[PDB]
């Protein structure tokens, strides 16, 4: 049987969301002078003459 | 190469000229007396007139 007053239900959620999807699309990356780039030591790659 | 030893690896911008390097690492005499005149050839700054 339909009991119109043990039917209702509160149905909860948020207002307002922002969905992003490619999260590296605002950063913004730059590389170093390549004869000044280092090696997992201190010193550069590349410098024997 | 008339040594008979191993050719030196010299990085960029060390602070040694390789005539500088050669002075100490070489073991002969006659060639090691000219080598310190070419490290140690200078103007001479003196006010004449």
């Amino acid at each position: 049987q339909f009991d119109f007053r043990a039917s209702m239900h509160m149905l909860t959620s948020n207002l307002t969301f922002t969905v992003y999807s490619d999260l590296l699309a605002f950063v913004s990356a730059d590389t170093v002078e390549p004869i000044n780039a280092v090696a997992f030591d201190n010193m550069r790659i590349m410098n024997e003459l | 190469p008339a040594f008979g030893m191993q050719r030196m690896h010299y990085r960029n911008g060390d602070p040694q000229t390789p005539f500088q390097i050669a002075e100490q690492q070489i073991q002969n005499f006659q060639v090691a007396n000219w080598l310190h005149f070419v490290n140690n050839n200078q103007f001479r700054q003196v006010v004449i007139d």
